[PDB]
């Protein structure tokens, strides 16, 4: 083939895989939590609804993102 | 090294010299000998760099004197050389390329890679040659044998 | 002739601001431009294979 | 000339000449055992103008 | 609204959107860069004058033997442009400085000068640019490109990932100084901060803050908050300020208020801090458990012991409380640190810091930069010292200052030149604020960090290593320095600092050879932005950080732009409207928008200034006064883009183009391809060469004028006026009344450039396009060049394609051209050589270039004159004799039988030898121009002396017709004079024109004036006739030619290769396609009127490959030839003006908004007239990049023709004259002609050369040798069992010296045999693993 | 001949790099003999023997010695541990890449009108490939006597 | 002077027609000819090797 389509080809994979990770990572299924798995608060259910089965608070979710911001 | 210890074997105080500045001639005229004698790759003899160092004044002196820079017939009356030994000392006195040097014109290639062989025989001629026998040949065996022998032999 | 999806700047992380438009429609200026970062990763990765 | 095939600059390296090694064995221990022994005893010098 | 040199036909342009600042000069960044590298300028700054001033004044050994500058001036050149390609200089010029050595008294502090030699010396020849910023190196027109570097400053760099293998990153900060030593600052991942000098050890990154004179209290006061602790009348009371706590573990219940405001053990939500903030704590008690972790700042001694109690930045414990506590400890200063934000970095980089005070971290300093060396007080002060802190060895240039403010975040845009206490401070802290959470790095690709030098930049620099390298030998003659004897040029020599500039300007990996087959091509070569070369970052070192596009290009870089293959976006092409900042940045234009309001006013921004607006979107409705018509439109701010608010925008696009180049904004309906294979259609773009009969393009995007005319092909009128003598040599206007000159007025002149070698070997040809007594507006294009038609540019031609399979004469990505398209000579493109034959001086004797030839009867010298050089106009072909040379070679050495045959003969074999220069195989054009050379030692022979003859009678001529009119001139002033006090106006002209100056008048002034006018006359003739003196010995001097050459003999053949299978075809949308059948044109598909489509596509290119641009561009094509036609037929029936002006005039108003409008009711009869010829062959059609033709404006300009709206039609099959099914399309495609033409690829090789020291092919000509048989295919030899043909591939036809022979004769003997033998290859292997200590041998059995 | 001196056209000379080391080599084996007949203090003997240990160790790898010997350019001399090495020493450059007489190459195209076991191919690379064949069967049926 | 190809070889040698330039050799011997009519033939080899 051409040095365009093969481009093409390897776009799509990367695309691809980062949508399917970012899926991934949403969790739209799971029984539901009532309360914190970290702090031990309550997970007010309008946030529970927007994501079935959240394993965490904001505040704990919030603060699990930024350290990993850092990556480690 | 080795004109110093020639310095030393011809040193004497009874002329009350300072050794120091003696010797630092003798070291510079053997590095000169030695720099002029083996160091250009195809060895040019001592006249010969000491025309070619006059030739590099004088150059420099003239191509600030004349703005632009000389011509060897300039350089033929600045210096006073016959306007042909000019022309070839200017030729000589050149270094050779290296071999490997990079003509990285190409995928990667080699200034050597690309000066072609003058002296092979083309197969066109070997096959000529060969064939110029066999028809001199038969020609040849079309006489006499006294014939054959004699042109053979001569 | 749908919507073409999601650019994925070369990073990896995929940009969150879709192509609302197609080929046969126009793109204008932002989506052309984001289109840009996936395909010189295409080029930039079948140069090197 | 040890293990090491670098010796760097960048960390990486993709793809491009990707997942490269070679055994090398009776040369590392020799060459570990020049590291320890330099350092250990004394510097060496290097070159001839300098010795 | 139209120039009457507009009106030869008006493209029909859509794009709504009006535009507000029309396109920069094309080649400014070349033209201003030079412009300010060569020119005097009173001020220290960029120019050559910088670079004096830098070097100088300079001074002898503490002596006072001085040297010091006056200044220095650009003497013109010997040779012109054009003599300087022809011959073969380096176009340059005499450079000239006013050294001045002076030289003070031994025993002379600051004493009266003794001493003051003057005088002007030189020193190289600084290569002057032409017109169109391109050098003239050897002869080919070259053209350095613009670099781009690391602005030296800060940088936070990240490395993130792969060290540590844990997943956790480190954050590397660098203070890179344009001189002097670096300062790297780096987390290790047990999170210390580590200081490093200069790639060195690590360190503890506390030394240098305590080499700073710091000590520890300060150091964390300057690296924390603070948080206090008290003992009020019970246990360790607290501070505490409600965002101190947020989200965090708690060891105490939160108590105040005697309520519990928060219960232990939850984390502290952010309500819990709004509570409190409703609550105004103060204070709240908690036990030790709490303490007896923290992190005590200041330093804390009993009060009546004075004894160290806890000591700097330890961690207290209970007991550790009560220490303190009963001898009057109140105030506990901790630091307030965290995991999240606030987290201990300098602390615990203060645990690893060995060194305590400013003398023990001065010492590890010294130590650390120079081993063994001893410490010492004034050693280590001097050392840091001069580190990073004084103006000899550290100078941050203004452009790094200005970076270091920047990124910081600081107001002033230039301060100091080197450190200082404040700036490694806030470097660190911004380094912290990178890690705990706050802050972002810059990656590298951000064009804040990509600072672009060009050609004056990179010419300074190199002569500024020329000056440094020779004040070294000044210092040193100054050593023996003589007070009254070296004059200031004895010192100097040129030949160091020429030699270094003409290495830069012919041996660099910018200056490099200019792509000239296409304007296009030069003027996005000019335009180039690169990575590579000297000072940037190389392939391999760099790497893939760089080869990407980073979200701040947009209009700074082209996106789709960078040639594909092993290095892409490293050259990356600089964007259409963009400019070079001041300092040196990229920056391109905005309007400023006001309260609501999209004011005129253009504002340059750069790279680092764009984040910090909020920049509007070009495609952004405005409603006749710059208001928003919306209340929210596009936007982008920080990379990210997103809707915002009608009043938040502070910038709005200029227009819609500037994000792409001048490359790939020439092509149609951009806004509808995959960025790939627009990329591949820029990059296919710049290489189509110019064909015979430059049509126009039947769709183009309002760009291409200017392409074409700020580029150098076309000759732009300098002055308009009404031109008198339009020839096909020359044009000569005459100048306006209002813009001629009051003294000596005249007229313009302007000689076309004919004929001349490319340096692609193209034609570059320039033709005429104003016909006699025609009126010009200044700024016009007179002269196409190759590939513009009446000033716009034509790269390839249009010819009507259509879109179906046809027996897969096009199966992959093939085209099938018809030969109607090949009768008509409209790829027919022209190509022209300059082959040499030189005449070199061998010691046994000189080459001569006698045209008396052995072995070549009259049947091939026929062509030849009486000296060797073909006649001028020789159809010579492949093989013919064009410069009959003859070499001296003696030792005849016949051998047998032979011999015999010379005896038999008589045939004596001469000691001549045969070497004339015959025409490359497979040629067969017209010697159309032989130029001669010699060395001014040897005869001109007949030929060279009537070349002569005819360049010194063209140089007259010309010079002649030159002074006629500048006499003239001055006759004119005198006249003007005459008109004052003695005018006698009809009887002063009846006389002849001389008796003039001989005329009394008054003795007035006017009569003195009469006198300076004589005087300028006659002047003027003896300077032109001096000049024609100087022209005459400039023709009739000898050469400088090669050392050991006689006399070089150039022959320029033209080609003309017309079309054929092989010859890549490609359109603008990047479909290739190597053309397969030229095919009759009865064979051809014709819809249903007769006519035969030409070229012959294949759909199946199109969707798997996202360019339906070309599809959209076929439609339009069509229905702009359909506009064409109609009014063919309304001119060739012929009407009357009205039915034309009725139908083109609505031909441009054509529906939806546009910034077009003509108002054809202004042109006269006579020009609406010559404007409908112009357009019969197809009504050009505009589209501007991103604002394209909405398809409903196509279908509508269809229905302004009679084609289907659908874009379709039925295609009658032209074999088998029946309908093919389902109509097809049809339409006007813009084809190029990539010059990949199949008659420079083929190849082949029987038995040609050889090489020296390997035996192997190598032949030259078109690498007149085989194919790299290389290792893979011996895989695939292997791999079948094939055995023999692998041996016969590489031991008899490639190196085994007598194999080959052998061979050959069996191939001639009908003996298909092979004798093999064994390889040289190996041979020379055995040799050479010989010549080591290594007996390699070969057993025998 | 495995390390030239060519005559290049114009005086200037294209040697390859062998020469000059064994130059080198030569000179100071030379000199150190020169020292011997003398019997130099032994430091100069001693730093003697020390530059023609560095020349023969040059000569032969030009590297494991720590730091090349460049010649006249910035670019470090080849030498004879590095013509053998290498993508372009004999081994891989020139004992299986090497190129081929009776090749050629071109532009490929189309050509729907064969059978799959025929390529098409130009005149004109065949009459420039098939030269000992057209010439062998041009002088078996007597179309030309002689070969030329 | 275009190599005029196959079409269905294109697929094997993994070659378009957007300017690709395939290269011909010649087989001297007699066994080279055997060899590059009995072994690698076009029509002998038209199943894939994988
Ligand atoms: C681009 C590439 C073709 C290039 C030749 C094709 C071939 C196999 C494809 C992946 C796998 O199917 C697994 C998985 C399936 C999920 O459904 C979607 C995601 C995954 C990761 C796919 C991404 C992508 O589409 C791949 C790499
Ligand atoms: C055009 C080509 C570069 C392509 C990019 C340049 C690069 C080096 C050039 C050779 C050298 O001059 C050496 C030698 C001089 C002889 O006298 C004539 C032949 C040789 C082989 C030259 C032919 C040609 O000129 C060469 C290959
Ligand atoms: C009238 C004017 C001077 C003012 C009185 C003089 C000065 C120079 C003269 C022209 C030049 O020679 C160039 C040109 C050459 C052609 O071959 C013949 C025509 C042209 C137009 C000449 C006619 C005329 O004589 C000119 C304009
Ligand atoms: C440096 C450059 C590499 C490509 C850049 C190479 C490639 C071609 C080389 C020249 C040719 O041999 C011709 C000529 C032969 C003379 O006799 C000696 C000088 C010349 C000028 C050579 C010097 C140098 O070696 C050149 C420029
Ligand atoms: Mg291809
Ligand atoms: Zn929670």
């Amino acid at each position: 083939s051409d040095e365009a389509d093969e481009a093409y080809s390897v776009t799509e994979q990367l695309t691809m895989t980062g949508i399917n990770r970012i899926r991934q990572k949403i969790n739209a299924h799971g029984i539901p939590v009532y309360l914190c798995e970290a702090c031990g608060n309550p997970i007010p259910e309008a946030r529970r609804k927007i994501f079935p089965g959240v394993t965490l608070c904001v505040e704990c979710q919030a603060y699990q993102e930024r350290q990993r911001k850092h990556y480690a | 090294n080795i004109g110093l210890m020639k310095a030393v074997d011809k040193f004497e105080y009874r002329r009350g010299y300072k050794f120091s500045t003696y010797a630092t001639w003798w070291i510079r005229q053997a590095i000169t000998r030695s720099i002029a004698d083996q160091a250009r790759t195809i060895r040019i003899p001592v006249h010969m760099i000491e025309t070619i160092n006059k030739l590099n004044r004088i150059s420099r002196q003239m191509l600030q004197e004349m703005g632009r820079e000389p011509t060897p017939e300039e350089l033929a009356e600045r210096m006073l050389m016959p306007e042909d030994k000019i022309r070839k000392v200017l030729k000589i006195a050149k270094e050779p390329i290296s071999m490997e040097t990079p003509i990285g014109d190409d995928e990667d290639s080699h200034l050597g890679d690309f000066i072609e062989d003058t002296t092979l025989e083309l197969p066109l001629d070997s096959a000529t040659t060969e064939s110029l026998r066999a028809a001199t040949h038969d020609v040849l065996a079309g006489l006499t044998a006294r014939e054959a022998k004699v042109l053979r032999m001569r | 002739a749908g919507m073409r999806g999601l650019m994925a700047k070369p990073d990896g992380s995929i940009i969150e601001t879709p192509i609302t438009a197609n080929f046969r429609e126009g793109l204008n200026v932002l989506q052309y431009f984001i289109s840009t970062h996936g395909a010189r990763k295409g080029l930039a990765d079948t140069a090197l294979k | 000339d040890m293990g090491i095939q670098v010796m760097e600059e960048a960390p990486d390296a993709d793809d491009l000449m990707l997942a490269e090694n070679t055994a090398d064995e009776d040369a590392a221990e020799a060459a570990a055992q020049v590291l320890s022994s330099v350092e250990s005893e004394i510097g060496r010098t290097t070159d001839p103008v300098r010795m | 609204v139209y120039s009457y040199t507009e009106k030869k036909r008006i493209r029909k342009d859509f794009g709504k959107r009006p535009q507000v600042l029309d396109v920069p000069y094309l080649l400014s960044i070349q033209l201003d860069s030079f412009q300010k590298f060569i020119e005097q300028d009173p001020e220290g700054q960029y120019g050559l004058e910088a670079a004096f001033r830098s070097v100088f004044p300079i001074q002898s050994y503490s002596g006072n033997s001085e040297l010091q500058y006056v200044s220095y001036r650009l003497g013109e050149p010997v040779f012109d442009v054009q003599e300087c390609q022809i011959r073969g200089v380096t176009y340059s010029a005499p450079l000239r400085v006013k050294l001045r050595l002076v030289i003070y008294e031994r025993e002379a502090p600051e004493g009266t000068v003794k001493d003051i030699k003057e005088q002007e010396v030189y020193m190289g020849e600084i290569p002057l640019m032409t017109d169109n910023g391109t050098f003239v190196i050897n002869g080919t027109e070259r053209v350095i490109v613009s670099q781009l570097h690391r602005s030296p400053g800060v940088f936070f760099d990240s490395d993130k990932g792969k060290t540590h293998s844990s997943g956790k990153v480190l954050y590397n900060a660098r203070i890179i100084p344009y001189r002097g030593s670096w300062l790297d600052f780096e987390f290790d991942p047990k999170d210390n901060l580590f200081v490093r000098i200069d790639r060195r050890r690590k360190l503890p990154a506390t030394i240098i803050l305590r080499a700073l004179n710091y000590t520890t209290e300060q150091i964390l006061d300057l690296f924390f908050e603070k948080v206090i602790f008290e003992i009020r009348d019970n246990k360790l009371q607290m501070e505490l300020v409600p965002e101190r706590l947020r989200g965090e573990t708690a060891s105490f219940d939160i108590e105040a208020n005697g309520k519990v405001y928060v219960e232990k053990g939850r984390r502290i939500t952010a309500r819990h801090i709004r509570q409190l903030e409703k609550d105004d704590v103060k204070l709240i008690e908690v036990p030790v458990e709490y303490i007896a972790g923290k992190v005590v700042a200041k330093d804390y001694i009993d009060e009546s012991t004075g004894e160290l109690i806890c000591a700097a930045n330890m961690e207290l414990s209970l007991d550790l409380l009560a220490k303190l506590s009963q001898s009057g400890h109140k105030r506990i200063e901790t630091l307030f640190t965290n995991d999240l934000d606030h987290g201990p970095y300098i602390s615990e980089t203060l645990r690893v810091d060995p060194t305590n005070d400013r003398l023990s971290a001065l010492v590890e300093i010294y130590r650390m930069m120079r081993p063994g060396e001893p410490p010492t007080r004034e050693a280590a002060e001097s050392l840091f010292e001069n580190l990073f802190f004084s103006e000899d060895r550290y100078d941050l240039s203004a452009v790094g200052r200005m970076k270091f403010n920047r990124s910081l975040l600081r107001e002033e845009i230039e301060g100091s030149g080197i450190l200082s206490k404040d700036d490694i401070i806030d470097v660190m802290k911004k380094l912290i604020d990178i890690r705990n959470g706050k802050g972002e790095v810059d990656d590298i690709d951000h064009l804040g960090n990509r600072r672009i030098r060009s050609v004056g930049e990179m010419a300074e620099n190199q002569f500024r290593v020329g000056l440094v390298r020779v004040e070294r030998a000044v210092k040193e003659r100054l050593s023996l320095g003589d007070l009254d004897t070296l004059m200031p040029q004895d010192m100097i020599n040129a030949k160091p600092i020429s030699a270094a500039v003409k290495e830069f300007f012919g041996s660099s990996q910018l200056s490099q050879f200019m792509d000239q087959n296409n304007p296009l091509s030069e003027i996005t070569h000019k335009r180039r932005i690169s990575a590579l070369g000297p000072g940037g970052l190389t392939r391999e070192r760099a790497g893939f950080e760089v080869r990407d596009v980073h979200p701040t290009h947009y209009g700074r870089v082209c996106p789709i732009e960078t040639p594909e293959g092993p290095n892409i976006g490293l050259i990356n092409s600089l964007s259409v409207y963009a400019q070079t900042n001041e300092y040196g940045f990229l920056e391109t234009p905005y309007r400023k928008v006001t309260d609501g309001v999209v004011t005129d006013e253009i504002h340059y921004l750069s790279a680092i200034e764009e984040g910090n607006y909020v920049i509007a979107q070009a495609n952004s409705n405005l409603d006749e006064e710059g208001h928003f018509v919306e209340d929210l439109v596009t936007c982008r701010s920080k990379g990210e883009s997103s809707l915002f608010s009608r009043d938040q925008v502070d910038y709005m696009d200029v227009s819609t183009q500037q994000v792409v180049s001048v490359g790939a904004s020439l092509i149609p309906f951009l806004e509808h391809d995959d960025a790939n294979r627009a990329l591949m259609g820029a990059n296919m773009q710049r290489q189509a060469v110019p064909t015979l009969r430059a049509d126009k393009p039947l769709v183009g995007t309002g760009m291409e004028r200017a392409v074409a005319v700020d580029s150098g092909v076309t000759a732009v009128a300098k002055r308009g006026g009404v031109v008198q003598y339009v020839d096909a040599s020359r044009i000569v206007i005459k100048v306006n009344e209002d813009e001629m000159y009051p003294g000596e007025a005249g007229i313009d002149i302007y000689n076309l450039t004919k004929y001349t070698r490319s340096n692609q070997n193209t034609c570059i040809n320039q033709m005429p396009c104003v016909s006699l007594g025609e009126p010009v507006e200044r700024g016009d294009v007179l002269a196409d060049g190759p590939s513009t038609d009446l000033g716009e540019l034509a790269l390839g031609q249009n010819m009507r394609v259509a879109f179906m399979p046809w027996n897969g004469y096009n199966f992959e990505d093939s085209i099938l051209v018809s030969e109607r398209v090949v009768q008509e000579d409209r790829f027919t493109t022209i190509h022209i050589q300059e082959l040499a034959c030189v005449s070199r001086d061998t010691k046994l004797g000189p080459e001569e270039i006698t045209a008396d030839i052995p072995n070549v009867g009259e049947a091939a010298l026929s062509k030849l004159d009486e000296s060797g050089i073909v006649y001028i106009g020789a159809e010579v072909t492949g093989g013919d004799i064009l410069v009959g040379k003859v070499t001296p070679k003696g030792e005849t050495q016949l051998t047998p039988e032979e011999k015999l045959l010379r005896a038999i003969f008589g045939e004596k074999a001469s000691d001549v030898k045969d070497s004339s220069l015959r025409v490359p195989n497979g040629v067969s054009g017209t010697v159309i121009d032989v130029q001669v050379f010699t060395r001014d030692g040897v005869e001109k022979d007949k030929r060279a002396l009537e070349i002569e003859e005819m360049q010194l009678k063209q140089a007259k001529k010309d010079l002649s017709e030159e002074l006629q009119i500048l006499e003239a001139g001055l006759f004119s002033r005198i006249r003007a004079v005459l008109v004052a006090g003695g005018v006698e106006a009809e009887k002063l002209d009846k006389l002849p024109r001389d008796r003039w100056l001989e005329l009394g008048l008054t003795d007035e002034e006017k009569q003195n004036q009469l006198e300076q006018l004589a005087e300028q006359y006659d002047e003027l003739k003896h300077e032109f006739e001096k000049k024609l003196e100087a022209k005459r010995r400039k023709i009739t001097q000898g050469d400088d030619l090669a050392p050991g050459v006689l006399k070089i003999v150039k022959v320029y053949l033209a080609v003309k290769r017309r079309i054929q299978p092989g010859d890549k075809m490609a359109g603008r949308h990047g479909n290739k396609g190597v053309i397969s059948k030229i095919n009759p044109i009865e064979d051809m598909p014709y819809d249903e009127n007769g006519t035969p489509v030409d070229i012959v596509l294949n759909p199946l290119g199109v969707p798997s490959r996202m360019n339906i641009g070309q599809i959209l561009e076929t439609h339009l094509g069509m229905a702009a030839k359909g506009i064409g036609d109609k009014i063919n037929a309304m001119l060739k029936q012929q009407q009357e003006v009205a039915k034309l002006r009725e139908f083109i005039q609505r031909a441009y108003d054509l529906g939806a908004d546009v910034r077009q409008k003509v108002d054809l009711s202004t042109f006269s009869d006579e020009e609406v007239m010559r404007l409908a010829e112009n357009l019969r062959k197809g009504m050009p059609i505009a589209t501007p990049v991103f604002d394209g033709a909405k398809e409903a404006e196509i279908k509508e300009l269809l229905k302004l023709g009679d084609l289907p709206t659908s874009g379709q039609i039925r295609l009658y099959d032209g074999r088998t004259g029946e309908q093919f099914e389902r109509p097809v399309t049809v339409g006007y495609m813009y084809m190029l002609k990539l010059n990949h033409l199949v008659d420079d690829k083929m190849h082949a090789r029987s038995t040609g050369s050889y090489s020296l020291v390997t035996q192997q092919p190598l032949g030259g000509k078109a690498q007149f040798g085989g194919q790299r048989f290389g290792e893979m295919e011996v895989w695939a030899l292997e791999a079948y069992g094939a055995a023999y043909t692998l041996q016969e591939m590489l031991t008899v036809k490639s190196d085994d010296v007598n194999g080959r022979t052998k061979m050959y004769k069996n191939i001639v003997d009908g003996n298909h045999q092979m004798e093999p033998g064994m390889p040289e290859s190996f041979n020379v292997l055995l040799k050479e693993i010989r010549s080591l200590g290594i007996n390699i041998e070969l057993e025998d059995e | 001949d495995l390390r030239p001196l060519v005559p290049l056209d114009g005086g200037r000379f294209a040697t390859s790099d062998l020469n000059d080391l064994y130059r080198r080599v030569i000179n100071r084996n030379n000199r150190l003999k020169r020292l011997l007949d003398l019997a130099a203090p032994d430091i100069i003997v001693r730093n003697e023997k020390r530059m023609l240990q560095e020349a023969v160790d040059a000569l032969l790898d030009n590297g494991r010695r720590g730091r090349a010997i460049t010649g006249s350019n910035k670019r470090p001399l080849k030498s004879l541990a590095d013509m053998i090495k290498g993508k372009q020493g004999r081994f891989r450059q020139n004992l299986l890449g090497k190129r081929v007489d009776y090749s050629g190459r071109s532009v490929i195209t189309v050509g729907p009108y064969l059978r799959l076991h025929q390529c098409g191919l130009p005149k004109k690379m065949a009459l420039e490939l098939f030269k000992p064949f057209i010439y062998g069967k041009l002088e078996l049926r007597g179309l030309a006597t002689t070969i030329k | 002077k275009a190599i005029q190809l196959h079409p269905l070889v294109c697929a094997a040698y993994n070659a378009d027609f957007d300017g690709d330039q395939m290269a011909v050799h010649v087989p001297l011997t007699l066994e080279a000819q055997l060899e590059a009519r009995a072994l690698m033939m076009s029509t002998n080899n038209i199943l894939s090797p994988a």
